[PDB]
Order: structure tokens, then sequence, then C-alpha cells
RNA sequence: AUAGACAGCAGGACGGUGGCCAUGGAAGUCGGAAUCCGCUAAGGAGUGUGUAACAACUCACCUGCCGAAUCAACUAGCCCU
């Protein structure tokens, strides 16, 4: 029954808060039940997992505000996918772990390239491709003994802007993605604090 | 040949839209019901047929 | 062959059964009455359909019989070989006449048997489903195909009766728990609280 | 029934002035001047403010048909906005397997002469509609600007050469050719 | 040069074909000679197609056998079996006991699948009911006994 | 359905398991019956496209943006075919 699924989520978020008050909050987008499953059989028993509707985070923190009232500053900083883990033990340990918890996948499309990531010049065994992508884009590829090497050392990529759908394709063939799909960290709440 | 995304731009036009089973009308591809009043605005409805 | 139905639609002469008085009358085309899981207990198939007629008219034998297959092949498909239990409830007993005319007029006019209708009545039922509850939506559908081979309007309905039987499906489980409903195979035998006292004490022994 | 009242309101930009004749609507703004006449519906057009101006169209005791006119007005009346504003760009391709499609603009965007479509020896004239300028692409090839205020005319423009191009007798779901309507958008970009 | 590939056999029986063939014939090992080392490993299930996974290198091979969920059947069920036609609608079902199931949740337990005992206890039973099998009864009776 | 619907714009749509029989092939998707379970926001013994079988896409289901009603079936008047 959803009614009875509502009420019963309803219930154990008010009971986890309670139990934890020391909580990591990410975004957990394009990643998928996989992610946020491979997140929990790594942490069975120390961190659980748990997110919803943002309506369902706020009428928590609504119904729950009265027994704290250090939760009214998060009803409108909450927004879009959700990632709640809670902890209880450790504060940096913890932080640098869950940091370092990336799962690689395929090559991103959509998601902004906030850093330049080089190409090593390298055989990779392809067959013909157009020259006139190279040409017009300006950068210099030759084809010598069969596969394709670069003349100059050319920034393939820009900084802190919208990823290209020709460069994510191209990614998406040489199956190095330096960017991979998983947590990211936003926001921290330990007993109403804010902490990067 | 022709280039796969004017090969499609065309077919926007000729191929990908829905045909009336009364009255054989070429129709939007998100079409119900058709817009003759020759059939009634009958719901047998069917994609165009594919070359491929 | 056979006239176009729409020469005996209409229930426009007395009943003229198959006796002793009229002979020679050719076998219906419907035959099996009930198909499906005939054997399904009374309490396997509570829910139960019923395509009702909307006027009085003549159904023939034929239009019974398409309308059987039609019915009894789209159950299979939607619940199963077995998922319901289908019983035509009209048996084609009217037999029509046919004055053939062969290149003399209308003398001696009195026509032969050609064959058999049901004559029916507004509000007599025509055909029923009994399946399980999950299925209604089936039930429905089925018999919706099924009107398409009959003249004249009919509507299907959804019995508040416990399957085949005469009792309301609401208050059939607590009869049953009463030992006023015993299940006697297809449908259920009705305990009167009468007759002898022995009776009374097999059924509480 | 007949609903008692059905109003929508539609901003208007700062740089663009409209002025009500009655039903007629005219909008003037960097481009030019559009002129449109609602006459065929029973509406009430309103202005409203003075520092920021607005426009209601209200509508009282219509049916359901009557009810379905007052969104029509207000969105032809973003068009005209948009028209005045940033201007109509249909970008049209020519597609062909075989035989290019050459496509020759005469009497400054006026006239659009369309010729070796399917290998035909006739010469198609396409006369565009009044206030729209057609040209070849200088990008691209194989492509049509047209530009104009009005989208519908603009649009009409676009569809009287769509429908020039036409194969008959033969199997249209092969013989892919014609020119073609690929990019509806604007002569400036906001 | 490393190369791992996961396909599945049909163990103790032998097919005609499977869909191997066009990708282990070119490497070197025929699909036959592939077919018949690896339907030799399983020995003794018999029925059930066992899927293997295989690691190829430079010169030579590595093979190793994974069971199914619940594949210790024939041993706790006495049962002849049929002919290598198979048969029309077998309907294989009968009892089992209580030391096996919690053996290969142990050995399940080395695997490191899915969770622990306290879960997936209901996953083998769930599908114990979707094959035929009871423990001593219906399985619903004996989930609400142990909770 | 204001604990956020419907529409639209986007992500997930999982493990047992390729559930059983059958079939040369049948891995959710030729056929007949079963139609159950840790794992959450959800993910089915699958609404379709697709493969020899796969794979792949996609649907229900659910989440992000959004902010008031909306969806399905049936019925009978006039009108239309
Ligand atoms: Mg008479
Ligand atoms: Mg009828
Ligand atoms: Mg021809
Ligand atoms: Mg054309
Ligand atoms: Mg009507
Ligand atoms: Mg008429
Ligand atoms: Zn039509």
């Amino acid at each position: 029954d959803r009614a009875t699924w509502k009420s019963n989520y309803f219930l154990k978020i008010i009971q986890l808060l309670d139990d934890y008050p020391k909580c990591f909050i990410v975004g957990a987008d394009n990643v998928g039940s996989k992610q946020m499953q491979q997140i929990r059989m790594s942490l069975r028993g120390k961190a659980v997992v748990l997110m919803g509707k943002n309506t369902m985070m706020r009428k928590a923190i609504r119904g729950h505000l009265e027994n704290n009232p250090a939760l009214e500053k998060l009803l409108p900083h909450i927004r879009g996918n959700v990632g709640f883990v809670f902890t209880k033990e450790d504060l940096t340990e913890i932080r640098d772990m869950l940091l370092a918890n990336k799962v690689p996948a395929a090559a991103r499309a959509g998601a902004i390239a906030p850093c330049e990531v080089t190409v090593p010049a390298q055989n990779t065994g392809l067959g013909p491709e157009k020259t006139s992508f190279f040409q017009a884009l300006g950068i210099t590829t030759k084809i010598s003994r069969g596969t394709i090497e670069i003349l100059s050392d050319v920034q393939l990529i820009k900084t802190g802007d919208k990823v290209g759908a020709s460069e994510a394709t191209l990614l998406n063939m040489l199956n190095i993605s330096p960017f991979s799909f998983g947590l990211v960290i936003q926001q921290v709440f330990d007993n109403g604090s804010i902490y990067n | 040949i022709i280039e796969p995304s004017l090969r499609q731009l065309a077919q926007k036009y000729n191929c990908d839209k829905m045909i009336c089973r009364k009255c054989y009308a070429r129709l939007h591809p998100r079409a119900v019901n058709c817009r003759k009043k020759k059939c009634g605005h009958t719901n047998n409805l069917r994609p165009k047929k594919k070359v491929k | 062959g056979r006239r176009p139905a729409r020469c005996y639609r209409y229930c426009k002469n007395k009943p003229y059964p198959k006796s002793r008085f009229c002979r020679g009358v050719p076998d219906a085309k419907i035959r099996i009455f009930d198909l499906g899981r005939k054997k399904a207990k009374v309490d396997e198939f509570p829910l139960c359909g019923h395509m009702v007629s909307d006027e009085y008219e003549q159904l023939s034998s034929e239009a019974l019989e398409a309308a059987r297959i039609c019915a009894n092949k789209y159950m299979v498909k939607s619940c199963g070989k077995d998922g319901f239990h289908i019983r035509v409830r009209l048996h084609p007993f009217h037999v029509i006449r046919i004055n053939k005319m062969l290149s003399t007029g209308m003398r001696g006019a009195f026509g032969k048997p050609q064959g058999t209708v049901a004559r029916v009545h507004i509000g007599q039922v025509i055909m029923s489903i009994r399946t399980k509850l999950q299925n209604k939506e089936h039930v429905i559908e089925a018999l919706r195909r099924a009107k398409f081979k009959f003249p004249g309007r009919q509507k299907i309905h959804i019995s508040k009766k416990w399957g085949f039987t005469k009792f309301n499906a609401d208050e059939f489980e607590d009869m049953v728990a009463e030992k006023r409903l015993i299940p006697d195979g297809c449908g259920v035998k009705y305990i009167p609280s009468r007759g002898p006292l022995d009776k009374w004490r097999a059924l509480h022994s | 029934m007949k609903t008692i009242l059905s109003n929508q309101t539609v901003d208007i930009p700062e740089n663009v002035d409209i002025t009500l004749k009655g039903r007629t609507v005219i909008v003037k703004g960097p481009r030019g001047t559009l002129r449109r006449d609602f006459n065929h519906i029973n509406v009430e057009l309103s202005l409203l403010g003075k520092k920021k101006k607005r426009l209601r169209v209200d509508k009282w005791w219509g049916n359901r048909k009557e009810l379905a006119t007052v969104r029509t007005i207000c969105s032809h009346v973003q068009n005209m906005i948009k028209g005045v504003t940033l201007g109509f760009r249909y970008k049209m391709r020519s597609v062909y397997a075989h035989f290019p499609i050459n496509v020759v603009i005469q009497e400054n965007g006026s006239l659009v002469e369309i010729r070796n479509f399917l290998g035909e020896k006739y010469i198609r004239r396409v006369r565009m509609r009044p206030g729209v300028a057609c040209s070849v692409s200088q990008a691209q090839k194989d492509e049509l600007i047209l530009e104009g205020n009005d989208i519908e005319l603009v649009s009409n423009s676009a569809a009287l050469i769509q429908q020039a191009t036409t194969v008959k007798n033969k199997d249209i779901r092969k013989f892919l050719d014609g020119i073609y309507v690929s990019e509806k958008g604007t002569v400036q970009q906001a | 040069e490393i190369k791992v590939v996961y396909l599945r056999c049909t163990g103790g029986e032998v097919g005609a074909t499977s869909a191997l063939a066009p990708k282990i014939g070119p490497l070197g090992l025929s699909p036959k000679k592939v077919g018949d080392d690896i339907a030799k490993a399983t020995g003794d299930w018999k029925g059930l197609r066992i899927t293997v996974k295989l690691t190829i290198q430079n010169r030579q091979a590595q093979i190793e056998v994974v069971p199914s969920a619940s594949a210790l059947i024939i041993k706790a069920l006495k049962e002849p079996p049929r002919d290598r036609k198979k048969q029309k609608n077998i309907k294989h079902s009968g009892n089992i006991t209580f030391d096996e199931i919690v053996n290969i949740a142990r050995q399940m337990r080395h695997r490191s699948l899915a969770r622990e005992l306290s879960g997936t206890i209901k996953e083998i039973l769930g599908t114990a009911q979707s094959v035929g099998c009871n423990v001593d009864g219906r399985h619903p009776h004996d989930i609400i006994d142990d909770i």
C-alpha cells in the first residue's frame, strides 16, 4: 500500500535522524541503483544510505523542528537529488574515505569539466577517420606508420565549461574517462554546524 | 548517399507519420484520431510502413 | 445456404419446438453449452459476468455458436485454458421454417424446418463466465467481443452473486461457515433448517 | 456551461510599444511594425500599467470553443513581440540523392528559382510573401535563410518552397529529395 | 595478453551448438574441445547448465566453475534420471532439509554476494517455492514460524 | 493529488535469475503453466521494439525541475461518419 509505504518511510526517517545527529548530504544524480547499492555493501555496518522526495524531507524537518530547533536553516537549502548518508563515530576519516569512494563508468555527457586533461600521444590501433574535424577545430593529427600521432601539445578541452559532444564521443572511444560517476559532497550537518 | 542528419530530416516529413486505416490520410506521428470527417475521426491508426 | 439472420430476428410465431408434430429438424449448430473448467469448485470462481439481452428477439443457433467460440478463444488467451468456466444460458428450441421457392406460389406455403433459434427476453442472460476476481477486465472484454456475433443490443453485467450460484457473494462465505451452503461440485446445496434431525446431525458431526 | 471569465495576460518588453485600435493590435519594435486584426474573435483587450506595460485578453460567457481563442490571441501577440524584437529565421536544407538542387535568389530575396530538382528541366519560381527575405547560407552549403517579422509570412514562405519540391509518382519513402525546414529561430539571439 | 570470458555451458549434457563457437574457434581452441573439457569439469551436476569463467593468456589458460544458487538437488532428492530425450512435463519436486541451505549460504558468505544470512535465507526459500521445493511443508508457514 | 498530481523537460529501471517445463535456438519478451524474495526512490519473473540466442533500446515503477487540479472506463442527447 502506497499510504503505508509513505507512512513507513516517514516514520523511519524521523527515528533515523533521532538516532544519528551526524550526517553528510551529497548529490546522488546520474549514478543509479547500483552506485547507491555499491556504497551500501561497502558501508554495510558503519553508515546508512537513504533518500527520497524533497517533499517528505522537508515534512520530516517540519515534524521535528520542535525537538531540534537547529534544523530550521535547512528548509530552503535542501534541493536536488539528495544523498543523505549518516555517520556516528568519525568525522575526518569518513570524510576522506567517502570522498575517495568513486566508481569508474562511461564517458560523461553534459557534466562540466572544471579541469583540463591531457591525452598521451601513443598508438591506439583504429581505422581511418576524417581529418576535416581536426583541420577545422585546429588540432594537428598525423597518420604515421599506420597509427595517428599529434605534433603540438594543444589543450583539447576547455576548463570550467560545458563539455562538447565531440569531446565526449572522442573520450568514449579511447575508454579513458578522467571523470567518473559517483557521490559528491555538498553540505554537512553535525549538531547544527557547517563545514567544507 | 544522403548524410544521416539530412536523411532523418527528410524522413520527418515523408516517413515518420501515422496513417488512417479508413481514409489512408497522412497524420502526424503523435496522432490518436484521424482528422478527416469522412472516417468519423476514427482511432484506427497505423504507422506508415518503413522501407527497412 | 442460410438466409440472412434478418429474416428470423423477431419472435413472430408461437414457439414451435422439435416434437412429435415437428419431425426432420436439423440439429442445432451449438452442441457444447458448457466449456472451460466446468469441474472447478464453487469457491474457485467467485466472480461472474453475464451478457444480458436488451431486446425481445430470436438468436440463431449459429449465432450462439460463434459467440461461444469467440468468448472461449479470448478467455484462453487472457486467463488460461482453465482459468474460467463459460455456460451458454440459451438453448435453441424454436424451430424456424422455410418455404423453399425453387422455380407453385403461396399455395400450401407452410414451410419445412430450417434451423433453431433461442427466443430471448429483454433481460434474459445470454451467456455467463465465472472466473477469479483478478480477471474481471478480461471477462468484460471477452464478453464484449462475443456481443458482435448477435443482432440487437446486449449489455454486460457483473453479477453480485457468487459464481454460478443464486446466492450473494458478500454473504456466500458466511452461509458456508454456518452450513447453509454445502459445496456440491460446480454449485452448492442449500441446507434448509428443516427435514429429519439426522441430516443436521451428520452435517455437524 | 458558459464560464463567467477567462483571461490570460502577456508581458511587454520595455523596447516594444503596443497600441490598440479596438481589436487591432499594433506592435512597434526595433525591427519594425506589425499589425494584426482580431475582429473575428469577440474578446476584450486592455493595456495595464504605465511603468511596465501589460496586455490582457478577456472573454466573458464563452463556450468551450470560444474559450480556446484566448490563448490563441496571446500566442499571436507574443509572436508579434518576438518578430519586432528578434525577428524570425527559418532555415531550410536541400536534400538530394543524385541531382543537386540549385537555388538562385532574385529580386532581393523576393523570388526563389529552384533548378535541377530530380533532374527536371522545369525551373520553380517561388515568390516570397511580402516582408520575407530569402537568402542562400554562406556558412553551410545547401541551406536557405528565410528572415521576416511575421511568423505566419515567414513560415508560409518556407511552406511554399517545401511543397514546390515535391516528388510525384515515386515512392516518397525513398526519393527523399526536396528543400525542408530544418531550424526555426530568430534573427537576433536574446 | 590477458583475456577474460564468461560463458554458460549445459555441463553434464552435451549440446550440438552454443553461443561460444564463433568466439572460441578463432582463438585456437575448438568449440568441441572446450565444450568437452568443461563438461568433464562438471561431472555430477548432469542436468542443470553450469556457468564457467576462464582467463586466457599468451600461451595457456585457466578455468573455474561457479554453481547455481541451489544446485544440490540430485543428491538431496532421490529420483531416477530420465532419458536424454528428457520427458514431457517432468514437474520435479520433493522434500529438502535445513543443513544444506545454510551450508550453501555459508559458502555464499565466503563468496560475499548481496548481503548476509538474515535476508539471504528468504532468498533461497523464495526460489525454492519458485521451483516447487518445500522445507517440510509450504514456505509461507515456515517464514511466519522463524520471524 | 500542496507529504506536489497531470503535462512537459531529465536520470535510475537493479541481484538471485538465463525462475520451471519445453524448445535446435528460447538469456523478461515463440509456447504452457508458476508471477517469489535481501536491496532502496524504484525496478517486473516484464508493456513493447530487437537478436538464431545474446546484446541493445524502451515501458510500467520511481526520483529532479514545476505548482493546481488531473487521469481511466462507461453511459446518452444533438451533430457527424
Ligand atoms: Mg406466423
Ligand atoms: Mg449485438
Ligand atoms: Mg512506380
Ligand atoms: Mg520533397
Ligand atoms: Mg457523444
Ligand atoms: Mg445523418
Ligand atoms: Zn481518416
